[PDB]
């Protein structure tokens, strides 16, 4: 029941929170790489 | 807390007198608005949860300093718990207004708020802004539902909004 | 919060009736007609 | 309480950036110094009262401070003297391990300058009795972690003066 | 008051205010043309009630008036009669309330170590309070005696 | 109901109940048949309701009965039709005891998590208690409608 | 093998990386200034 | 003089509060002077109370604490 | 605690089925009888510490228990004793104003019984004093709610023994 | 506590003799396999939310302990039920760790059967669900590690009958 | 153990193993076969290490040798060497446990109590484990001797 | 917590009378005998340590109890050893200065047959101890203050076996 979505239905200002997050999910990733602990992955996501 | 009806009482209590006709016509004007004060706290309580999500996204789409790496709303750390931290005061805006006076409002939201977010680094600014498009709000599920809206509807969230923020002028 | 896509239940239009979900939607219904001509 | 992990991170994520080279440059030197860290810490814990041992042997016994009217005369004070002189060396060896000096500033000398302000405790005599230890710990660890171990000694002392 | 006693219980829970709590505040405001009717009865007779139960306590427990008693004097007399009129006063204020807590924060939170400190029996004031409740529901209609007769009966059980 | 309110209330504070709640306590227990007009006709009418508010959901939101979603099958889908009615009978507790007692021990406290250990998503059944709602009080009469509508209101505060 | 202990010690320091240095570097500020920001970017043409 | 009790507390709230799992049923040793206070905040979460035993007691004294 | 509003709920959704008629004629006849439970609930507060000054002197006042020798002359426990009482009528009128002796249950006969065998406590003296405290205030709030009184005063004194 | 390290510590200690090849060759046996227990407790740790429910809907769910009169009827007993569910895993993997069921009796196993006959839930549903992640955490970890799995879920299951 | 200690710190905080904490027990067992190739070592070189470091310690501390002392005749001498070989099996038991806590749980937590009672002047038994300290280092590689030597420095600590 | 004066009072107060004349005698031979009991006291608290190390030379050290396998094998067991021996000491002394065997019911004597049943600790060597215990402390403050000693060492054991 997945379709991608269009940027033009989507809307560019709705858009412009959309990627940055995109970029968010591994800037975090990163950060709990060299931290050495999962925990502020699995602490900001729950309910995201 | 403290009543409307008990705020009249050591008004009263404390010099000493009895009920007199200031007291017999002020405390009739209190139960003439009653009906109107609580089908008002049904209807803010129809979607408070829904009600907090609706100012918070339309503050942040307000304020987007809030969001992007600065003051403090950054992470879902940040933001959940901003949303809780929201619904406080439309929680206890609902105690006040059934109460009649912000005596509730005054010594269990009011007192130590300017000196523990102060001490987390939560900006007084965007609060005050964040009860200022719920007050206003507030007011459109009381237009739809029907009731009057004016002199109380407000009574509560502008003293959450007078007495916080810090003085200017 | 729409953007649903093409299915039946975001337009009310089924799987026959084959083209409605493109009558306000401009851009593929240029591609409708260029692929047909 | 916030270490070299976490204000590197806290720096570039108000910054929204990734890790830039200046912090992996400072990572990389917080990384590889590790076997000078255990090394440093597993011997302070190998003889942790042998230091404050001769750190009070070398600056506060036969002092006036020592005498009746001092403040360790009783059997009482010398060992509140003793063990306070010992949660300096504890926590020096715990800002050791996180790299920063921000556990000193949360834990220890939150309340320090009020308590020994209302007991009448001479600060004076125990800036120097921090600053005794960093000659011993330095004799025992080596020259190399003895001046990384003389940083939150100083920091310590800093926050005492 | 009803409504500060329906904060504070939904305000514990950590909730919002409950339909069941809603309805109890409805019950409030609808009878509060009522309550305060009560209420302006006991003010505006209120030399009748001090006196006509000063009439029914003096006799009803005499050893209290006769000398070396604790109310004995031309005064002390006096200064009794002030004493009950602070318990009409404030059953005026309970009955406005609707709760009887302005009362417990009042007046009869601490009357067990003070009457014991004044030398006055404890009891003895007990007989007087069940007096003035006779004298209010001879003074009020047939319903509202059930009303502020029951805000009498908190305090009769409150003192002894 | 109000009275379980009152005596646990009066437990801890080691009093009588005083008479600001047993005022409310007996106007409660004059409305037992008002309350009994509304808790009847969502008795009888309950398999009218069930359906017209399920069909009501998945033609608001079909995700699921879509393949995928969550009463796809069969086996789910009789489970789910069965909780409306469950939601039904529990929601019908609370108009007769007049408070949140019932409707909180049995069907909501810990409902936010526990629908996360099965598949069921928690904020499409907050819409099913509200396309649930106005199902119901089409049926009602308005007089009334006006107080069955807040215990279906707050099922949606408490799961959302 | 199968080492008790790890990493080769090095020759030295760890004592003073403490000081970060940067640019911050100030606030152009990016946001709500966005009104603005439309007026300033409208008022170029000149 | 105490009483040797065995009792056993459901918690009832810990759902809400979120709290770790501690485990009751347990078997404590409560003194003479509190019971008319301790026995009731067993009472008051709907704790079930199965043997109560004073330890040492020789009931009925006058004196002797 | 469970009351009877709720325990007529509780036999239902055990069942897990609607409220059937039958449960809806004991529940009507339970909300007519409001005002005549309501108002004994006033009247026995309003001298709640009388009640229990003439419960004693009925049949424990003067007797051999209250003479040395009985364990109830110490003045220690004797006010221990009409405190113990006390407990007894409050918790009567709960059990009177819910309509159900389900409160009795789970706050007052939960280990009651041994915690008496224990002490030596006469229970045939306690039903002898429960007992006269019933006939206190059937003749105080009248015998239209004394025989309400008596399902639960005698629900403790026979759960008791 | 006492580990399967220290049970053949104490074994040994009480016997006053030293580490032999009688000793050491659990010991051998316990470092080979050591490697093994520790993938099965990562990927546990990842997967605790969900083998939960991969449980409770293989043995529990679509069943008459669901249904009114059941005892996980309500969803307060509902909710409490996944909480002591997630405890049974989580104290199980203690022991995947250590290799001693000692964890379970001390933590887990002391109490717990009286707190079920005084709360009233039914001993062979638990016993029905603690066999319901024995195959489903061995279809996570492989059946190498379901043997070590083979044994804790077992002590709950010889345990708590 | 050293599963033990990071067993009972991240139950106390309610948790599972976190990841980042596993890594000493991964580290630790691939080091196993390292740790009872020590055990093997020092084992069967103690009944040579005893008979040298004990007349290595009657030196530096004679008077307990000397009459009036606790160690006087040969069969004052079991008290003292077997102690040693007490010790020592408390050291191995310490190089396989990990950690020092098989130690903690036998060998330390009474010793100010015990010795006080057996009249043993106590710091001659820390100078007796320094002596064990010094010559158990010498038969093995410097990287056990750095290791076993840091489970003797407790033991310093222990009596000091 | 009975002395032998208020076991004569509260024997007189069961009665309800006031001082019989025979109840005089039994406290006047008390005050006679009081000032030997403050002086053998003082005697016991000066050699207390003396004492518990002659008792464990007697019959603990170099025996059965001592071995690799044995109760007090390790130091914990053998600082708890003199730990609960030092309370049979101590407690006797009060039972000494109170003249009552009665101070030792609700301090000693509440559980202690089944507490070292519990944890694997024979009471054979404890009753080898404090018979050995009487004869050293009997000879330390002469044999008639050690008669009114021994008593009480007598009912340790009766409890204790
Ligand atoms: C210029 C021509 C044209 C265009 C662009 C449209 C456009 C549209 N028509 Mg349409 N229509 C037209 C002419 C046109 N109409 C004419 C002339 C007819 C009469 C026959 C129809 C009858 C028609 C129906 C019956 C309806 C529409 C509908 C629609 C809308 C949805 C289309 C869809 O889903 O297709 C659906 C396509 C199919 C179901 C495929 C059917 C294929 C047929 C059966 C093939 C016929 C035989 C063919 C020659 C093959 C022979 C093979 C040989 C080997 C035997 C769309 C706006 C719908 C509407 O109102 O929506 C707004 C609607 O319900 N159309
Ligand atoms: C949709 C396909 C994409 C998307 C869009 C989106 N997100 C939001 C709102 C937020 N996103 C976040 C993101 C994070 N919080 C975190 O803690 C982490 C881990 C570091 C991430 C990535 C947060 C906090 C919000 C709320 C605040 C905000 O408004 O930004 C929106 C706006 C929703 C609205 O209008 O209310 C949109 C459109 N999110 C995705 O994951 C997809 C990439
Ligand atoms: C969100 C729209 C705004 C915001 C919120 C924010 N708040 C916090 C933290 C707290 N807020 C409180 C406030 C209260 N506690 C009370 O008891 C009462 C009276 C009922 C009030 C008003 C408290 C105590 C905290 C501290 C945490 C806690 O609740 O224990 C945060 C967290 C700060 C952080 O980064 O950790 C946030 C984000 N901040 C904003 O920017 C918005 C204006
Ligand atoms: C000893 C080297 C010096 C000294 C010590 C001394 N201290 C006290 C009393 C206290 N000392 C502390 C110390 C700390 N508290 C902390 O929280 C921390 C960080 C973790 C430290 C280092 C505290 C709280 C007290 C109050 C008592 C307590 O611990 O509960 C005394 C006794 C003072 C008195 O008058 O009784 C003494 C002697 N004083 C010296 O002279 C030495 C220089
Ligand atoms: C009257 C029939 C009984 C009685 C009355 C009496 N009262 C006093 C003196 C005082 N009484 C109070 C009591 C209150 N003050 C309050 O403000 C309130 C609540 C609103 C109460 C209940 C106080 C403070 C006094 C002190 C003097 C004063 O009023 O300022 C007396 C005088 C006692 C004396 O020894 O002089 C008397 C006689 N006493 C009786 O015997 C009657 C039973
Ligand atoms: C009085 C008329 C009768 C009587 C009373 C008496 N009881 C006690 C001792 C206790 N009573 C209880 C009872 C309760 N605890 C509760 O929580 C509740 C619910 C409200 C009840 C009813 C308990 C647990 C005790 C034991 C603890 C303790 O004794 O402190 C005594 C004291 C006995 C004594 O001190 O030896 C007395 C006198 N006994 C009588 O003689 C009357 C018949
Ligand atoms: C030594 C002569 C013999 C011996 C002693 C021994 N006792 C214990 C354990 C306990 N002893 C007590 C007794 C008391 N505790 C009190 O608080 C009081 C009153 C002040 C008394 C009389 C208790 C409660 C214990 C259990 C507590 C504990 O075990 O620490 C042990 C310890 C057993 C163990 O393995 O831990 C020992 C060794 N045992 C002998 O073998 C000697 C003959
Ligand atoms: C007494 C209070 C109480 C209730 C009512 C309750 C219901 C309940 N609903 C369940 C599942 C479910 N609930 C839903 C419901 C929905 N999915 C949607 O898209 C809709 C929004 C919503 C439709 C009504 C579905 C589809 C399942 C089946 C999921 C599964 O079991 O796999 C289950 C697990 C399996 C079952 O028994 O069916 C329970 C126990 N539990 C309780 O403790
Ligand atoms: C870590 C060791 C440990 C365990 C295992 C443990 C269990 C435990 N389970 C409990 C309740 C409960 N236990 C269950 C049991 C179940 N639910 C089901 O569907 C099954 C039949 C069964 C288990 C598979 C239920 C339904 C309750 C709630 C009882 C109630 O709310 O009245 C309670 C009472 C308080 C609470 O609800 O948390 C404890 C203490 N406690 C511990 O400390
Ligand atoms: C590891 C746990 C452990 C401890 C603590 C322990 C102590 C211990 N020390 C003992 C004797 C003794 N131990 C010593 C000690 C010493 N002799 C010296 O001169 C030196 C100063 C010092 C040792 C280097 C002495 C003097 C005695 C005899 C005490 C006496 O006869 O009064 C005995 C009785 C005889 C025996 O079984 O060895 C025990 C049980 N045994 C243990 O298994």
């Amino acid at each position: 029941g997945f379709r991608p979505i269009n940027v033009s239905r989507y809307g560019p200002g709705n858009m412009t929170k959309s990627l940055r997050d995109l970029s968010w999910f591994l800037r975090y990733t990163t950060y709990a790489i060299v931290a050495g602990d999962p925990n502020i992955i699995a602490v900001n996501v729950r309910g995201l | 807390m403290r009543d409307a009806v008990t705020s009249l009482i050591k008004n009263y209590d404390i010099t000493g007198r009895y009920l007199d006709r200031d007291a017999i016509d002020s405390l009739k004007s209190y139960f003439v608005t009653g009906t109107a004060r609580v089908q008002a706290a049904a209807t803010i309580t129809a979607n408070a949860a829904e009600l907090v999500k609706q100012a918070a996204s339309q503050l942040f789409g307000d304020l987007p300093e809030l969001i992007r790496p600065g003051g403090n709303a950054y992470t879902t750390r940040r933001y959940a718990a901003c949303l809780r931290d929201m619904d406080y005061y439309l929680r206890y805006a609902t105690y006040a207004l059934v109460a009649g006076d912000t005596d509730v409002l005054d010594e269990r939201v009011l007192q130590g708020l300017r000196e523990t977010y102060n001490s987390l680094g939560v900006p007084i600014g965007p609060t005050v802004v964040g009860i200022g498009i719920l007050k206003d709000l507030a007011t459109e599920k009381v237009q739809a539902a029907g009731i009057e809206v004016g002199a109380y509807l407000e009574q509560p969230f502008d003293h959450l909004i007078s007495e916080l923020s810090e003085t200017d002028v | 919060s729409y953007l649903g896509g093409r299915d039946q239940e975001s337009t009310g239009f089924a799987w026959w009736s084959g083209n409605a979900r493109l009558i306000n939607l401009s851009g593929k219904l240029l591609g409708a007609h260029v692929a047909h001509a | 309480m916030q270490d070299a992990i976490t204000s590197v991170i806290n720096s570039s994520d108000v910054q929204g950036k990734y890790l830039d080279a200046s912090a992996i440059q400072k990572l990389k030197a917080y990384f590889a110094t590790g076997e000078l860290r255990v090394r440093a810490a597993t011997t302070i814990s190998a003889n942790a009262a042998n230091i404050v041992k001769e750190a009070v042997a070398k600056s506060l016994l036969y002092s006036d401070i020592t005498r009746p009217g001092g403040n360790m005369y009783t059997t009482r004070r010398y060992a509140a003297c003793i063990r306070d002189l010992d949660y300096y060396l504890r926590y020096a060896t715990y800002a050791m391990l996180a790299g920063d000096p921000s556990i000193l500033d949360e834990r220890v000398l939150n309340g320090l300058k009020e308590t020994y302000n209302s007991l009448g405790v001479p600060i004076g005599a125990t800036v120097q009795a921090i600053q005794a230890m960093k000659e011993v710990t330095a004799g025992l660890v080596g020259a190399d972690a003895g001046k990384e171990m003389g940083i939150y000694f100083d920091y310590i002392c800093s926050g005492l003066s | 008051s009803i409504v500060t006693k329906s904060i504070v219980n939904a305000d514990a829970e950590a909730r919002y205010l409950s339909p069941g709590e809603l309805d109890r505040i409805k019950s409030f405001v609808t009878s509060g043309e009522r309550r305060v009717r009560i209420a302006e009865t006991m003010t505006g007779a209120r030399e009748r009630i001090i006196k006509e139960a000063g009439n029914q306590l003096f006799q009803k427990r005499p050893d209290v008036v006769s000398p070396g008693g604790n109310a004995y004097g031309e005064e002390m007399t006096a200064t009794c009669l002030r004493d009950l009129d602070y318990y009409l006063r404030l059953i005026t204020y309970g009955i406005v309330a609707g709760d009887v807590t302005p009362i417990e924060e009042i007046g009869v939170v601490g009357v067990r170590e003070m009457y014991k400190s004044l030398g006055t029996p404890i009891e003895a004031v007990a007989e007087g309070v069940r007096a003035m409740k006779s004298v209010a529901t001879s003074l009020l209609s047939g319903e509202d005696a059930a009303e502020a007769g029951a805000y009498f009966d908190y305090l009769i059980g409150a003192m002894s | 109901t109000v009275v379980s309110q009152v005596i646990l209330k009066a437990d801890d504070e080691l009093r009588y109940p005083t008479t600001g709640e047993l005022k409310n306590i007996s106007d409660f227990l004059k409305t037992g048949e008002q309350r009994l007009r509304i808790v009847d006709t969502l008795t009888e009418n309950e398999k009218k309701i069930v359906d017209r508010a399920s069909a009501q959901l998945w033609k608001k939101r079909p995700d699921f009965i879509a393949p995928g979603g969550n009463a796809a099958g069969q086996r789910e889908r009789s489970l789910c039709l069965r909780d409306y009615g469950w939601y039904l009978r529990v929601i019908t507790y609370g108009i007769l005891s007049g408070d949140k007692d019932p409707i909180e021990s049995i069907g909501l406290i810990g409902v936010k998590e526990m629908y996360n250990s099965l598949g069921v998503p928690m904020p499409g059944m907050v819409e099913a208690i509200r396309c649930l709602k106005e199902a119901s009080l089409a049926l009602l009469d308005d007089e009334d409608a006006k107080e069955a509508a807040p215990y279906f209101d707050f099922i949606i505060q408490a799961m959302s | 093998n199968g080492g008790m202990s790890k990493t080769p010690e090095g020759m030295t320091f760890a004592t003073d990386y403490l000081l970060p240095k940067s640019t911050a570097n100030r606030r152009r500020p990016g946001p709500n200034m966005n009104m603005f920001r439309d007026m300033a970017r409208q008022m170029s043409s000149k | 003089r105490s009483f040797k009790v065995t009792a056993c507390v459901p918690s009832q709230t810990r759902i809400r509060t979120q709290r770790e799992l501690q485990n009751t049923y347990f078997t404590k040793l409560v003194p003479y002077d509190n019971w008319f206070r301790e026995q009731q905040r067993i009472m008051k979460m709907g704790g079930k109370i199965v043997k109560v035993e004073l330890a040492t007691g020789k009931p009925g004294t006058n004196t002797g604490l």
